[PDB]
């Protein structure tokens, strides 16, 4: 292509913005009062285009800020002041909705400003300007903000105690969030902090009231309360609130006085002899969220197990003693299999206690070796008790005494063959399993050698 | 589940709309640009650009009006922009520029702005003063810095 | 000259159309499927499929009617196919099949037929007889040959 | 996913297909009479949808063919037949347009058949079915077709004569194309063949007519004729007819008697002595399209050059002879530079004639050698005619032009040459033995000058 262009006779040197402004300001006034049915959008946008070419967008800017703030000073501020105690919040949300639709229309008809002034001069958009001017004029008034906060706080308390409106509090919550532009600063400083603090006070009062001298009812109703709180927050309040509230709940409702509710004489850990799966399971599952919470239940469990081992091991009939050892072991592992979720820390503390008292008595190994001797004096069931019997062996640190006695008993259970089944007599070695085995096998396998 | 997304459907719909326009049936909005009537689909001409969005769906008086007034633009430019909206193809020649550029600045469609900027890029050292004047008036950053780079290359 | 063609424009236009539908503004046609009203754009629902092309732009009595009675489709199927037309994404689950399949045949939209065929491809050696009956009834060659291949693999 | 499907409780078998076929046929009949403002589209499609689903596609196809052909027998056939001589080709175009829109609507409401029955039974679409039934029923009738042929032929003939409505013929001409499905068989056998035949006959009457005994007027008016024909075809006829009609024009109007229009005593190649660029340029550009056409003018001008060459060679003053050679050469190369487009065959044949007679003279090299000597007895003009003088040099086959050396003495010893410096340049123009023997004697006079 070898054609000249030379086709740019363009000039916008016409000073009449005053006229295009006064008209645009009348248009904004009409939109503020909801008379949009009779304004020519194309002509309104044309007025907007001319000012952009004339570079009088600043006049439109300052003028737009002035007109929106004037409409907010008059016919919004005292519009909600005059209803401060009468049908409040609803009027605030209504005014907010009308303002939102008005600013949507204003951005729609002045959209050029949002494309070459707002973008190229590092200033807030028309929609964001409306949101900011609402946040600075209607809310954070000093009287509107105080009343708005109290109404939300009082309503959420009556709901916590009565039935109140849930749609309005949700609308206000959403308005407070969207008033923070991208963030939630308005939410944080307007409703989040007072609601959190009043909830802390209410839950501390409830904490002092709940302690009434019961555990199962207390823990179940605390579960009901926290479930109610999370349900309410997900229903009415906004989602980002659901994290800090629940934490505060578990900071004030149970972890505030966790140590005094684990043990109380009249009601769950103290009397675990009931053996109810739900009774301890609910208490565990409700103390699981609190950090360090597992430690106090572990300590109570450990104290009880220590006392039981001291009481039972301290001599006594040779077989009923080991029967007590195994039956207590079975009962205690029952809890960890059906009450808890087989928590590693709990298993560790039971193992530690079992390693404490079982080895505390020096006769234990002798009794453990006798167990088999009494046992050897259905066959599948006997195999099952071997697994339970093999559990203690791992716990003993003095297995030398056990194997030495087991070898002494090995002779007594061999020479006259007190063992009912010979084939199993190898199986217990297989469970027990060289010197731990050969010395127990040298005597027996000799009786196999001389049997030919 | 696994939702299935088809890519060819959008262009298929565009060709279907083009065929519908060519058949000239189901027209709803008619624009008078400079005394010349151009007919177009209201909803199609409502999702193309923000200006038309605030026009056919803003809520102003312009809704309940069959005939609308589109001034400050040239009939050739309006036909060109409607053609772009209807088939995503912009035929740019020497004649249809500086009226397509002002119309594109009007309707605030970034695609037409970029296409016009490229066209003036191709045909840009004899008439740079008036092009710079136009770019400064309509405030296109890309055109300005490309013009500065071209001056640097000079 | 050189004509500039943009590919992102079609997807942008569909996104804007979805936004307009979500805002619920500029609706013109309303469909009564089974006593349930579903509102949609006439021209948008005029170039998606040939069935709707003949309905809205054919020239029959159905043109000058705000409310249109459509049968042979379930409300869930109608909503699913409208969603596909508006955003080119088809969410297919167990419930919305054998109702979306017939709906796709009703509008004769090849894309939905292929998508339903693929969904039946994924979930097909316990209920092959009824699937074969359905495929023979609606006469899909692709589904039939896929079923034959699956029987061969058995 | 591990969920059972088990959600196909479908059953549709019924013999109510004929009852709803009655409704569909009534609807189609109503659409035939253009009462589509009151027919429920979805219900009509539903009828077709069920009709197809119960595998009754053949019944629906047979019924549709029957109803469309019944509407073509009544209210189309005699509709145009009753207007056979009154406003024909307008009533038929209206009938075709009404049928086209009717079949568009019928395909629109019966579209299911076009998707799973037509495609899976290897049959023609509903639109193509309507087109075929129109092609078989209202045209190709034997009376409607024959009258259509007369009307189109007479119209285009009157246009060549008078003013006719090309637009009307365009409608019928295009309808004829679209009636051939993808191809143009109906066009070929209905209007193309008679039109071309009439054009041939008319152009042969014209060809025997215009031969009136003139060439420039004849050739210009023939150019006007072909330009009219190509524009006429493009404007009123279809775009696949321009090629055959153009070939028939160039075959029958000028190539029929091309050999007799190239020479006529009263008027272009015969009397080319006029030298008019347009006079011969038009004839060239109008015989250029015909294959073998350039040969007749090549031979005619070759014969003229031979006759001129023989007389020119026939000797005579030594200078005027070569002057005649040069200016005849200039005049004839003028034609190839400004009348023709420097055609390769033309240049070759002029070169051939020049090679023929320029050496048909034994004394020609003697005269050629004398020229320089007479010339040597502005300086830029001297160089120019040297280039022209060189042109004949290459044409001589008897350069063994010894005489340049025989003359070399007589333009050296007493130095008859005006400029010595150019006397070397003509050697470079002439350019070893062809030059050294011409240089040995001259450069010796340079040797003794010190």
């Amino acid at each position: 292509t070898k054609m000249r262009i030379r086709a740019f006779p363009m000039t916008m040197d016409e000073k009449y913005v005053n006229s295009i402004w006064d008209l645009l300001k009348n248009a904004i006034q009409e939109i503020q009062r909801k008379n949009n049915s009779g304004l020519s959008f194309e002509e309104l946008y044309r007025n907007a285009y001319t000012m952009v070419l004339h570079k009088h967008g600043e006049k439109l800017y300052t003028g737009l800020r002035e007109v929106v703030t004037e409409h907010l000073i008059n016919k919004v501020r005292e519009d909600v002041l005059n209803s401060l105690n009468n049908n409040f919040l609803q009027t605030l949300n209504q005014a907010w909705n009308d303002h939102q639709t008005a600013m949507v229309m204003i951005r729609d008809i002045l959209m050029y400003m949002d494309r070459v002034y707002v973008q190229q001069n590092n200033v807030e958009n028309v929609y964001n300007l409306g949101l900011i001017i609402f946040r600075d004029q209607v809310v954070r008034y000093g009287c509107i903000r105080d009343h708005l906060r109290q109404t939300l706080l009082d309503m959420i308390a009556r709901e916590r105690k009565e039935v109140v409106d849930r749609g309005a509090i949700r609308n206000a919550c959403q308005m407070l969030m969207i008033l923070g532009l991208e963030g939630r600063s308005v939410y944080e400083e307007d409703f989040e902090a007072p609601f959190l603090e009043m909830s802390a006070e209410f839950f501390q009062m409830e904490s002092q009231k709940f302690l009434e001298n019961s555990a199962s009812v207390y823990i179940k109703k605390v579960e009901a309360r926290i479930n109610e709180e999370i349900e309410r927050v997900m229903h009415c309040l906004d989602k980002s609130t659901e994290e800090p509230i629940v934490k505060v709940v578990e900071r004030e409702l149970i972890s505030k006085h966790m140590k005094t509710i684990v043990e109380m004489e009249n009601s769950l850990v103290h009397m675990l002899k009931n053996g109810k799966t739900e009774d301890l399971g609910c208490m565990y599952k409700l103390f699981s969220r609190v950090p360090n919470g597992l430690k106090t239940m572990c300590e109570c469990m450990s104290s009880y197990l220590r006392e039981q081992g001291k009481a039972l091991v301290s001599e006594k009939n040779p077989v009923d003693y080991i029967q007590g050892l195994l039956d207590l072991k079975s009962r205690f592992d029952r809890f960890l299999l059906e009450s808890f979720n087989n928590d590693r820390l709990f298993k560790q503390t039971i193992a530690g206690d079992f390693e404490y008292f079982l080895n505390l008595n020096s006769r234990s190994p002798e009794y453990l070796s006798l167990f088999i001797d009494d046992k050897l004096k259905t066959e599948q069931e006997v195999e099952t008790i071997l697994d339970k019997a093999m559990v203690l062996f791992r716990f003993m640190q003095e297995k030398d005494v056990f194997e030495r006695y087991y070898k002494q008993h090995l002779a007594r259970r061999l020479l006259t063959n007190k063992s009912v089944s010979d084939d199993s007599e190898k199986n217990m070695i297989s469970k027990l399993k060289c010197q731990f085995t050969s010395k127990l096998e040298g005597m027996f396998r000799d009786m196999s050698i001389s049997n030919t | 589940n696994n939702t299935y997304r088809s890519a060819q459907h959008s262009q298929a719909l565009l060709r279907g709309l083009l065929a519908l326009r060519d058949s000239g049936i189901l027209f709803d909005v008619v624009l008078v640009v400079e005394g010349r009537h151009i007919e177009a689909h209201r909803i199609l001409l409502a999702a193309s650009c923000d200006y038309f969005r605030g026009m056919f769906a803003g809520g102003l008086k312009e809704m309940e009006q069959e005939e609308v007034l589109i001034h400050g633009v040239s009939y050739n430019a309006m036909c060109q922009i409607l053609h772009f909206i209807y088939t995503s193809e912009l035929e740019l020649s020497l004649s249809n520029v500086q009226e397509t550029l002002v119309a594109a600045c009007q309707l605030q469609i970034p695609e037409i702005i970029h296409f016009c900027c490229d066209f003036l890029m191709s045909w840009v050292e004899e008439n740079i003063l008036d092009v710079y004047r136009l770019a400064e008036l309509f405030d296109l950053s890309r055109l300005t810095e490309q013009l500065d780079t071209y001056i640097l290359k000079n």
